[PDB]
Formats: structure tokens, sequence, C-alpha cells
RNA sequence: GUUACGGCGGUCCAUAGCGGCAGGGAAACGCCCGGUCCCAUCCCGAACCCGGAAGCUAAGCCUGCCAGCGCCGAUGAUACUACCCAUCCGGGUGGAAAAGUAGGACACCGCCGAACAC
RNA sequence: GGUUCCCUCAACCUGGACGGCAAUCAGGUGUUGAGUGUAAGUGCACAAGGGAGCUUGACUGCGAGACGGACAUGUCGAGCAG
RNA sequence: AGGUAGAGCUACUGGAUGGCCGAUGGGCCCCACAGGGUUACUGACGUCAGCCAAACUCCGAAUGCCGGUAAGUCCAAGAGU
């Protein structure tokens, strides 16, 4: 829906932290983002669910 | 120019204000102010039938010779507030001046002469400025138009001056533009 | 004349009031944090003691007396420390 | 007769690094308990003072016109050291131990270095 | 100057029919070049084999 | 007739016709001239009936001049309708005029002529006015 | 303490600006000479950076004098206005502009540092 | 978007192969008349306008003091810890 | 702290009257190109003089509003919270 709702789930524990939206035509490929996850407690990468 | 000066009393204001000018302008008397190099203001009262018939024979640049309680001074008439439906007069700005003083004055210039029958006269410039000494200012200063045909303009360098009298105003003003006569074919055209 | 259309008004819309001004003016004594003057652009410059907001709100930074001031042609608003008695 | 036409290098110089030094004062101000530090690099010399902008006066300078700093025959660099230590000493023995430091609209970095980093060797904490 | 984007900038001299010379500096790898009109041979800098088949027929 | 080639605003508030006017109370390209009196709005239907009221009466020669242009709109509404949805349309542009106001200038050679065909122009105005000279 | 001196600031940031004429290189501020060293150009050591000391005050900078352009601007009068009288006009008490006139003005104040002198 | 550093536009004049009013280049005048994703308004040349390098704070637990309000909504915020 | 009444515009955005200047074009002669001038001209740019605006402003009051202070009414406003 050219800019939906996308959610972005740690690489280690795999938590939905943080959710957001994109353009899915600009950028078709899953989001990579390092966000501070709460529950291992510093920053990790983060990827589109 | 060699003019005597018009001698005048002038009495000092009590009060200022509007609530008192009123009052002066109701009873017979003008509010004036004698300003100038002295550095010195004054709030004056001059009579209103007196002070408009030297004006009604001597231009509006007359001489004036104050009498303020007792003494006698030399004033120039610098600007007059007038107005638009009663043609009143309801300030006076008077300078103070010295003889032998140099002065920018604006005199006013008048179009006399019959030029070609098949021509028409119009007067652009009503007033030109004019240096001369504070005795000798120029009531009028006139030109002539008499075999003047069709295009043709009387700039303000062409305006006789007499001697000891400066410009001031620079010689590209046009004062009289005299063109051919309109015809009635021209005067359907105009403003429509 | 006799003969009728149809007429309407293309306009009538508004939106609501955004109470936008100065509110608290030159002397009032104010607290730490309290909100001075609001506005949509920079029409008055923050000075001493005194932040700018997300939507250019300034606050104060800290308490004592309202000032008003110019610095370089800008209108700027200030803080005076009040002395304690 | 002769008349320039365009502006020489040295009008550009002049008021370009006045109107970069001007946008770095946005921020760094001088208080007379952490006082601003002025560099004023030139060709053959270099300048610093101890600023306090709330009134206007400065309490410790050091430069290399003095005698004392000409005496070092090493380069410029081996100048502006000395220098830095200089004003660590006098500045220390007003009172002051904590300082900003204001680059002057110079590039951070070869003489503008060398004396930041030999008064941070010295004792001043910026 | 910076190291890699520029192309190669190497001495060279040149030798002309006048018998003037040169030597400058360019990018020409060979390192010599031959030139058959100059400053020296042209006319115009001067103030003031076409023709060779031509002569070798009529005369 | 006179009409702005543009306007911004089409629909505007009706012209305040209060107090007398702070300019242009004088003549200064004419020789002679007409000084309103009272408040009023001149149409600029009565300014060209106006202006050609001066033109025959003189026939051929002077010049006339014209200081007040019809720049502010009025409008009126559909006729035989109720009160209400929305505004009228523009119908005819005004000129607001206060006591002072030189409104026309004439510079024709004799007395006489030029100024009985100033009173030929007075009588197609709303208004009260007089004639007005260069002297004081 | 003195100077045609060099920095850092200020003023309800032009009464300070623009322009014209004539002048200065003691120390400093500059132009200036190079690209070996840190560093740099979306190409160029032009700029940024570094190492210097042949020439010059021709420019920036600084000093003195000009009111041509900009800037500031009274007094008084007027427009307007609060309250009050006033049967459709107007008036009284208090406040008081904008424009314009006389004029002002080629800035003033503070902390350091230089050379000379003491 | 965050941050660090650097720059001044529009318009006009003059000289240039195609090239013209108007493309890329050079010099000069030029203090905001250009531009700010998007309506208008208040601002921004000190730049909030133009360029480049690194990055994800387009966070987690909170929040003194206030604006605005019939209520339900709505808005700003220094500062502490990770 | 404003921005109304007022006023002002060569201080911005628009409207707009009359002159002067004359590029450019139009039309013509300049035997055709090129090669100089003329018009009741459409006449840009500039400039002199007189103007207009709720959605224009280089300006700009009187009142009104927020706060402080000194008093006044005070066997009363029969006041505020
Ligand atoms: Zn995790």
């Amino acid at each position: 829906d050219v800019r939906p709702k996308i959610t972005l789930a740690c690489e280690v524990c795999k938590h939905r932290n943080y959710i957001t939206k994109k353009n899915r035509r600009n950028d078709p490929d899953r989001l990579e983002i390092k966000k501070f996850c709460p529950n291992c407690g510093t920053h990790q990468p983060h990827k589109e669910s | 120019t060699a003019n005597i000066p018009n001698k005048l009393t002038a009495n000092v204001r009590t009060r200022t204000g509007k609530g008192a000018s009123r009052q002066a302008r109701r009873d017979g008397k003008v509010p004036a102010v004698l300003y100038g190099h002295g550095t010195d203001p004054q709030h004056l009262e001059l009579n209103a039938r007196d002070f408009a018939a030297v004006l009604r024979s001597h231009g509006t640049n007359a001489i004036l010779t104050l009498d303020i309680e007792g003494t006698e001074q030399l004033a120039l008439t610098k600007a007059l507030d007038v107005h638009p439906i009663r043609r009143n007069i309801q300030h006076a700005d008077l300078l103070v001046v010295q003889r032998g003083e140099k002065v920018t004055v604006e005199v006013t210039v008048l179009v006399e002469g019959d030029a070609t029958p098949g021509t028409l006269v119009t007067q652009d410039a009503n007033t030109i400025e004019i240096e001369a000494e504070a005795l000798s200012i120029p009531e009028q200063l006139t030109v002539s138009v008499e075999g003047v045909e069709a295009g043709t303009q009387i700039t303000a360098g062409q305006i006789s001056l007499p001697e000891g009298v400066n410009l001031i105003s620079d010689p590209e003003l046009l004062v009289v533009n005299v063109v051919e006569a309109p015809s009635a074919e021209a005067l359907e055209e105009e403003g429509a | 004349a006799h003969k009728k259309g149809a007429s309407s008004s293309r306009n009538g819309r508004d939106s609501a009031a955004q109470r936008l001004g100065v509110k608290r003016f030159g002397g009032q004594v104010v607290k730490a944090g309290e909100i001075l003057v609001r506005q949509r652009g920079t029409h008055f410059h923050p000075g001493v003691n005194v932040g700018r907001g997300g939507d250019d709100t300034l606050f104060a930074l800290a308490p004592g007396a309202v000032e008003f001031g110019a610095k370089r042609g800008r209108k700027t608003v200030n803080i005076v420390p009040v002395a304690r008695p | 007769a002769h008349k320039p036409v365009g502006q020489n290098i040295s009008e550009v110089r002049r008021n370009a690094r006045l109107r970069r030094h001007a946008r770095l004062r946005k921020k760094v101000a001088g208080t007379a308990e952490v006082p601003r530090l002025v560099v004023n690099r030139s060709a053959r010399h270099i300048h610093v003072q101890l600023v306090n902008d709330l009134n206007g006066t400065t309490l410790a300078a050091a430069s290399s016109i003095e005698a004392d700093v000409r005496a070092i025959d090493g380069d410029k660099k081996a100048h502006s050291v000395r220098v830095g230590q200089l004003i660590a000493e006098r500045a220390k023995a007003a009172g002051v131990e904590t300082v900003v430091f204001d680059r002057g609209g110079y590039t951070y970095g070869g003489r503008i270095a060398a004396l930041a980093d030999a008064a941070r060797e010295a004792g001043l904490k910026f | 100057m910076k190291t890699g984007i520029h192309p190669e900038y190497v001495d060279t001299t040149v030798q002309c029919g006048c018998g003037h010379s040169f030597t400058t500096r360019s990018t020409k790898q060979s390192g010599t070049i031959v030139v058959e009109v100059c400053s020296q041979c042209h006319p115009f800098y001067t103030g003031k084999g076409r023709v060779a088949r031509f002569e070798k027929r009529y005369g | 007739m006179l009409i702005p080639r543009k306007v911004k605003h089409r629909k505007q508030h009706h012209p305040e016709q209060r107090g007398i006017a702070s300019g242009g109370t004088s003549v200064s390209f004419g020789d002679y001239g007409i000084q309103a009196l009272e408040h009023a709005y001149i149409t600029n239907r009565q300014i060209e009936s106006a202006r050609i009221a001066i033109n025959r009466h003189i026939k051929r020669g002077g010049k006339v001049w014209i200081n007040i242009f019809p720049d502010r709109p009025l409008t009126k509404k559909p006729a035989e309708t109720r009160m209400g949805s929305g505004k009228g349309s523009p119908e005819w542009w005004v000129a607001n005029v206060k006591p002072g106001r030189v409104l026309f200038e004439l510079s024709y050679p004799d007395e006489k002529t030029a100024r009985d065909a100033l009173t030929r122009a007075i009588h197609k105005l709303p208004i009260k006015a007089r004639i007005v000279t260069r002297e004081e």
C-alpha cells in the first residue's frame, strides 16, 4: 500500500520492539536498522518482519 | 531687487494646543511659530485680517518686521496651513533671517504672450526653486511665449533671472510645453 | 429579473483559533519552565535564561522576572535574577 | 592613474574568516568560571587570550611575540607548543582550571591543534 | 595534485623542419614529437606535396 | 467607459465615506478645475457623460484631464430573489470622492467658454461642486 | 605615560553606512616565495594546510578633511481618539500622530597586548 | 532525519564555436527582490537556503513547571539514568 | 506586547492620470541583402508631478489588556476565592 506499516524485530532475541513505515517501491528489500533493544539491554541490529 | 519690509504686531501665546488655537482663530488671530538659526522657537499670534492683507499684495514669500513686545525682528514666511474647503490660514511658519543671507525660495512663474494661432500652450512646472538674499526675492518670474510654433519646449534653463539671483532647480525641468492644437478627432479619443 | 436560477457560495471554512500571543508581560515573576510567548516563527528570539520549543515556544530556564530587550535588531525575551529577600 | 577592479585576496580572507568566526560564536561563550580561549593564527606568530564575555574583559594572554618564545630553534609548530604551555601557567595562577576552546575561525589542525594539545597536557581541561 | 585520477604527464621535446627545437612537458608517452609547421615556420608569424607531383609532371 | 485591466480581489467592502480629502485638492495640470463639496460614489457612466459635455462645448481646442479613476467595484445580486445564499457579482465601478477633491481639469485659451464648459459637466454629477483656479 | 599600532567585545546596532580627496609600515596586521613534511581540490597548493623571509605599502587595515546619496529629526499646527455637552450642525477637557520645516551627523564606550619613554 | 565542517542567492552589464532573450565558461555590480516537498500566514542571509563525510535519538524508565480549556481531547518542557 | 483610526508608498504586492527620453518592432523611403532617417505610432528601460487598497505597510496613536505599588470605600460593597 505504497507506505505500509512494518515491524522491526531484534536479531538476537527476536522481540518486536518498533513499528514504522517505509516506501515499498523505493526500498523493496527488508529494512536493516540498529536499534536499542530493552530485553538485551544494548544496541542490536533489527530487521523487518 | 530692493524690498521694503512690512511692519506687523505679534503677541506671545499664553496657552498652546487645539483648545486654545480654536479660540484664537474664532477671535481673529492666527497661531504662528518663529524659529530659525538662533535656536529659539517662539509661539506668536498675528491678526488674521492684517496678515492676509500683505499676502494678497506681496506673494507668499513676504518679508515681515514683527514687533514682539516692543522689539523689531526680521522674518520670512516659510509655510502656510490652508484649509481645503474654507480657504482659511490655520497656521504660519516664520523663519528668522538677516540681511545678505542666501535663502532657497520657491517662487512662481507666469507665462505671458500669444503663440501661433494653431497651437496650445501648456505649463507643467508651476514653480521653480530660487536662491537669493533676504531682501531681493523676486515676487514673480515671467516667461514670454511669442512666435513659438508647434513642438517647442521652454525649459527652466531659459528663464531669465534678475542679477544677484542664482538657480537651485536644475535646468532639466520642463516648464512650458507648447504643442499643436488638438483637433476634434483627438478630444474624443482621450479619457476613454 | 423574473427569471431565476440556482446560486450558492463555495466559501465557508475556517480553523480553530490557536490562542497565540504573549502570556507573561514585562515585570512579571515566573517559575522555571513557564511558557512565556506562543508564536509561529521567531518573532521573538530567546535571550538569557530563555529557550525555544519544538513549535517555537519560549519558556523560562530559571526563575526571575521577565524583561523585553533588543539585540542587533532582534526582539529578545530575557529573565532577570530577582534577588532573594 | 590606477584603479583596481576587483577585491584583493587579502580582502576576501579577512572578512570571510570573521564570517565563519561569528558563526562559531553562536554556542561558545565565556563565563567567569569557565573562560573562553581565543587564538589568532597568523603567517608569522600566534596569540591567545583568556576572555570573559559577561564583563568583556580578558584575564590572561600569552603570545609568540615574547623574546623568550623566539629563543626556540624549532619550526612554527614548535613555537606554538611553548605558547600552549605559557598560557596554562598563567591561567592556573589566576585560579582557572576549566576553559572552552574558541578556534577563531581556522581549521583545527597544525599550529592550532599543537597549541591546544600542549595546554591539555599542562593542566587545562577542555 | 591528486594521485590517480590524472593521466600521465611526462617530459618531451619537439623538432621542426625550420631547425627550431623545444623541450617541454606533456602527456605524450612517446617523449618526442615532430611538427611540420611551428611558430617559426608559419608565414603569419614571420611577417609574410601537391606541388611536388605538379612540378614532377609539368615542370 | 473606464475599467481597470485587473484587480486582485473582485468583491470588496463598501468604501468609507468619512472625512475630507487628504490629498489631490489643487489644480496641477490645467488652468481650471472642479472641486467636490460632499461625499458620493461617482460611477464610470457619469465620468464619461461629464467629459463629453466638456468636449462638445469647447468643440476643438483645449485639453481635458480626469484625476479620479473607477477602481473600486460594487456588487448587485440577481433581481427578485430572497436574502442570503452568497454575494452578488460586481455590476458597476465607482470612485470614492470626498470634499475638497478635484475631479476634472481644463486648459482653454479664454475664460467664458472654459468656465461655462465646466458648468455643463457639473450638472451631470450627483454632488455639489465649484470651479477653482490656480491663483491664491 | 605617549602613539597614523594589533586583538576581543558593547550600543534600544547606519547620528556608525555608500561615495570623493590627501596620507602610514617602529613592533604588529597583510600582500609575497615555495610544495620536502601534517593536510586538501567533486579538475586546479586558487581556497584549506605546512615551511619560510627577496620585494611592497599598489590593495585589505589605519589617519585627516568633505553633507553628493543614504540615516536621525524637533517646536508649533493638523488628522485621529477617551470622557462629557449638544433635538438632525457642532463644541469642551485630556492624549496626540504620519508627511514636512529648522537642524544633527563621516560614531561613541570598555578590557588586554605591542614599540618608545619612565 | 541526527551531527560536524564549508559556501551565498535572484536579477543586470560586458566577452565568448555551434548557442538563439534564455544551456556550459570568465569578469563585475548586486543585502535579499531567489529558495525553503506541499495552501496561506509568521520566520529564515547569523542563515531554517546550497554542498560534502560519518551515522539511525524516526530510542528505553521518567519528567519539576506551564499553555489551553463545560467535559472528553490537545500542546510545550529544562533535567536524571541506561 | 500589539498593529486598529490616521497617514504613506522612489519602502514591498497590486491599481493607476499627464508629460519628457528614446532603445525594439510596426510602416515607409534608403536601386535588392547589408547600408541612414520619418511617423496622430504599439513605443520597453529611465525620470518629473498629482493619487488609491479589508485580505498593501517605511510608519503609527487614543482607548482596551497583563503585572507592581500608594491610597480610597471599610458600624459596606452587603465585594472576591
Ligand atoms: Zn534483543
